[PDB]
RNA sequence: GCUUGUGCUGUCUUCGUCCA
């Protein structure tokens, strides 16, 4: 259990910046965003 | 609130209710109706007052 | 009255154009459900045969 | 060794004539005007409400093809090589927009010029969406009637047509060469005789057709190549022609300096 | 109909959610690409694995 | 082979792209005198047989609003029915279930927006919800086109 | 539904010249004659102007949802 | 707790999980959920 | 849902070289150049100003798959000359070429403005 | 939201508020009751709020 | 001191898709 997840987060380095999404799974470090406009979900490291 | 508290309240404002379109338009289908009984019953003078309270009501924009 | 109500919704609902209990070895298809995927498909499901 | 000459001159179009050049040179500028020349649009949409008849999706597609001014794009950066948090001034230009309709009747539209320029670059030209000219209204964008709402705040960024359409400076690009056929180059399809059937090019009286006794010459090339580059407005058309030059020298630059570093 | 209509193939990893062939495969398996669909199975052993690579390639 | 061609910068300004609706219903059944199903949030303690999906997108009427992402599986109407407690009631404070779950999931394989949440009641007198997602369908590789 | 913004197959911007064809249109003058006053030169360009239907007039006439 | 709005005559109100599912001042029976509040976002492609 | 970001073809890969340079030893003096992130733009460029060039007998491209954005060059150059030189002389010449064909567009459009 | 309850006759009962005098320095008044009185039908907060309770 | 939960109906009917 991670504090961080089905919490709204936004992305703030690599190619998807800027980007508004919800943590949905997060085992280590790499977290599974969903992304709100396309319908995807992303692997992405917790320092982004 | 009850049931019946409400349905009180909704015809309390109902009689409040000056217009609402989507009631004109129920009490128009609801005068439709009552003209189509009277026609079907060969109330001659019924059928007037009725056409004349629909024309009162209507002439939409 | 629930006799003439159910017979009339069930044979509209189901298709099956007979009684309930008749289902077996009864027209069936008569009633469909209304295509609504463009209205030309409307039009042709309501002038079908 | 190559020319340049210009016919006509416009800030949205010009028809120019290339000569001197290889037929890969005027392919390759073309194909760097049209896909890789950088622009500015509005890339991300904030809607804090939509209660007009339009899909939020729809709207934001509609956004995102609108042509903003983006003729100080170069000292920009891309969103992902700023390593600001979020976004900041150097990376972006935010516009907002909000519209509603007042009074029980009739409808209002939502044009482009609506939108509002709120941040972006200290004294750059960028940002503002293109309007011809100052009682312009723009494009149309969404029609209100009563107690209908939109707001919005937009985020535009930098970017090229290789990753979406909506950053592409051109339209389309009209690219000719040899009215005549003299390379026979193409193997004119006919029902009686090609001649007649087949409208001639309007660059047909550039360019002295060939004598009926002369015989096919094997050792020309083309040489002399018509183009008109038909702009958006975001950029004007001497400016996209020049980036397409610079944008072609500098992936030149960049190949030059990998084989430099491979060693 | 015939043997011709399952084939082994070697796979490639793509992107977008179609199958894709060689078009001089489409007469064995009487396809086109106006909207047929093709099935695919997958062996789970070695001596799976090499019956499909020997014997049905 | 019938396949076509189409242009990618035709399809990035919007030739056949297409907006795409589904509803989803849901209803409380009654199945006797005190025995009915209730629209609410389901919680691991109180009630029993949950999914795998999340309920964090739920409200507290066990309804999703409009305007939120959905993905696959998650859930967007929270209902439970009641049943007959255990022997639990040899101790268990506030973690004693009473409840069995009849949630409705969003399919597997669609995502999109919830666009429209709808609220009255049924012919013999009970809840009654209809929710409708909204997503858009781009062309692309393997779409099927015609003259 | 509304006037594309741009051309499908070009991407000339075509979404500002809607009401001046609607007004052209009003005046008397021939579809093919207010296409040429526009400046629409090339038949992609014509076909988006041409054969646009304004369905966002029809999905206005419902009484809005919020208020 | 949380908002409504009448299918007929867009009024709003609140509902706590007690109440007949009714509009207060016209008496629909039909109502609709209000949107959310989160923030939502559109990648313009 | 399989569809690749559009980013991918113009982005490079921290792990992925833009230039890869191997030797073709079934004839001398060739090497075989990949180009990652690059498409036709660069590459028929690229061959047609080399093939006019003396010293080089072969030059070729090909790109593999539309949905791939790389292509892989075939260079050929004689005994005297090595192709990497050969390769650096045409980009240093079509830059030359660019360079003067935007200083005459901008002197003439200065005229006619 | 409350005038149509039929209890709120006896909740609004003794109650004080602010009230605006008009003739404005605001005071505080005591209700001795509500009557109804049909035909006067007033705007409360909007153009469709009709209302027809009045305060004694 | 605080720890993440582990799955699914049946039977008909109709309308469709690709071959034939
Ligand atoms: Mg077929
Ligand atoms: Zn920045
Ligand atoms: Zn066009
Ligand atoms: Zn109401």
């Amino acid at each position: 259990r991670d504090p961080t997840l089905n919490k709204t987060v936004k992305i703030r380095q690599g190619g998807y910046k800027g980007k508004i999404g919800i943590v949905k799974e997060a085992n280590g470090d790499r977290f599974r965003v969903e992304l709100h406009n396309p319908n995807k979900t992303i692997p992405i490291p917790c320092s982004f | 609130l009850s049931n019946d508290e409400v349905n009180s309240i909704v015809k309390m404002k109902q009689s409040l209710s000056s217009n609402t379109g989507f009631n004109t338009v129920l009490k128009k289908a609801q005068l439709q109706e009552e003209l189509e009984e009277a026609r079907d019953a060969h109330d001659h003078e019924r059928v007037a007052r009725i056409e004349a309270e629909l024309k009162s009501i209507g002439a939409e924009s | 009255s629930t006799t003439i109500t159910s017979g009339l919704k069930y044979s509209l609902a189901t298709g099956n154009w007979g009684e309930q209990k008749k289902a077996m070895s009864s027209r069936a298809g008569v009633s469909q459900v209304l295509n609504r995927y463009t209205y030309s498909s409307t039009l042709s499901h309501l002038r079908r045969t | 060794e190559p020319k340049v000459n210009i016919i006509n001159a416009q800030d949205d179009e010009v028809e120019l004539m290339l000569s001197d050049v290889n037929l890969s040179l005027a392919n390759s500028l073309r194909r760097t005007m049209l896909a890789e020349v950088p622009t500015l649009a509005i890339d991300l949409v904030e809607i804090k409400m939509n209660t007009s008849v339009l899909a939020d999706e729809f709207i934001s597609h509609r956004l995102g093809l609108i042509p903003l001014v983006s003729e100080d794009v170069e000292e920009m950066k891309y969103s992902r090589d700023c390593t600001c948090e979020d976004y900041c001034d150097e990376c972006s230009v935010v516009l907002e927009l909000s519209a509603r309709h007042e009074g029980e009747e009739g409808t209002t539209d939502v044009y482009s010029s609506s939108l509002i320029k709120v941040s972006g670059p200290g004294n750059l030209n960028v940002g503002e969406p293109v309007r011809r000219d100052d009682y312009d209204q723009g494009i149309l964008l969404c029609k209100l009637r009563n107690h209908q709402e939109l707001n919005i705040r937009c985020i535009a960024k930098k970017g090229i047509a290789k990753e979406h359409a909506k950053w592409s400076p051109c339209s389309a690009i009209a690219f000719e060469y040899d009215p005549h056929n003299k390379l026979k180059h193409t193997d004119f399809w006919f029902e009686v005789d090609a001649k007649k059937e087949w409208p001639d090019s309007k660059y047909a009286t550039w360019e002295e057709p060939p004598k009926p006794g002369e015989v096919f010459d094997y050792k020309a090339k083309p040489n002399r190549f018509y183009m008109t580059v038909e702009t958006t407005g975001s950029l004007k058309a001497n400016q996209v022609f020049s980036r397409g030059i610079k944008t072609l020298q500098e992936k030149l630059a960049n190949v030059l300096f990998e084989l430099e570093n491979s060693r | 109909l015939h043997k011709m209509s399952m084939m082994a193939h070697r796979v490639k990893v793509m992107p977008y959610s179609t199958f894709r062939l060689n078009l001089s495969v489409t007469s064995p398996y009487n396809a086109d690409f106006d909207g047929d669909e093709m099935n695919l199975h997958v062996p789970q052993s070695e001596e799976t694995r090499a019956e499909l690579s020997q014997l049905c390639a | 082979e019938d396949s076509m061609i189409m242009n990618q910068s035709s399809i990035d300004r919007g030739l056949f792209r297409s907006l795409f609706f589904r509803s989803y219903m849901d209803q409380e059944k009654r199945f006797g005198i005190s025995i009915v199903e209730e629209f609410e949030k389901p919680t691991r303690a109180t009630t029993l047989r949950l999914k795998h999906g999340t309920y964090e997108k739920l409200d507290e009427d066990g309804l999703i609003a409009p305007g939120v992402r959905v993905s696959g599986d998650d859930i967007i109407i929270g209902k439970t029915t009641p049943i007959p407690p255990d022997t639990e009631e040899l101790g268990q404070r506030t973690k004693y279930h009473t409840k069995r779950d009849a949630s409705t999931p969003l399919r597997s394989t669609e995502n999109g927006i919830v666009d429209q949440v709808l609220l009255t009641t049924n012919q013999e007198g009970l809840k009654f919800v209809k929710v409708r997602m909204r997503t858009t369908k781009v062309p692309q590789i393997g779409d099927k086109f015609a003259s | 539904m509304i006037i594309p913004v741009r051309c499908f197959s070009c991407g000339k911007v075509v979404g500002d010249k809607w009401d001046a064809y609607l007004r052209l249109l009003e005046e008397g003058k021939q579809e093919g004659d207010a296409l040429d006053e526009l400046k629409l030169k090339r038949y992609c360009c014509r076909r988006m102007v041409l054969t646009h239907v304004d369905l966002i007039e029809k999905f206005l006439r419902y009484n809005p949802l919020e208020k | 707790g949380v908002k409504y709005t009448c299918g007929a005559c867009a009024h709003n109100f609140s509902l706590n999980k007690s109440d007949p599912v009714r509009c207060k001042e016209c008496g629909h029976r039909v109502i609709y959920k209000a949107r959310t509040k989160r923030m939502i976002q559109f990648d313009a492609r | 849902m399989n569809a690749p970001d559009r980013f991918e073809l113009f982005i490079l890969p921290d792990d992925v070289p833009k230039l890869k340079i191997t030797p073709d030893s079934r004839v001398p003096n060739c090497i075989i150049i990949k180009f990652e992130r690059e498409d036709h733009t660069l590459a028929n460029l690229l061959r047609e100003e080399l093939a006019l060039y003396p010293d080089v007998t072969f030059v070729a491209y090909k790109v593999e798959h539309p949905l791939f954005a790389n292509f892989v060059m075939r260079l050929q150059t004689e005994e005297g000359t090595r192709p990497k030189q050969a390769l650096e002389r045409a980009c240093a010449s079509i830059i030359n070429k660019l360079k003067t064909l935007d200083h005459k567009f901008n002197e003439e459009w200065n005229i006619k403005n | 939201k409350y005038w149509y309850y039929p209890e709120f006759d006896d909740v609004v009962k003794g109650m004080y508020l602010r009230l605006n005098t008009g003739s404005s320095p605001y005071k505080v008044v005591e209700v001795l009751g509500s009557q109804r009185i049909k035909g006067s039908a007033y705007g409360l907060n909007s153009k469709e709020n009709n209302c027809d309770m009045y305060l004694k």
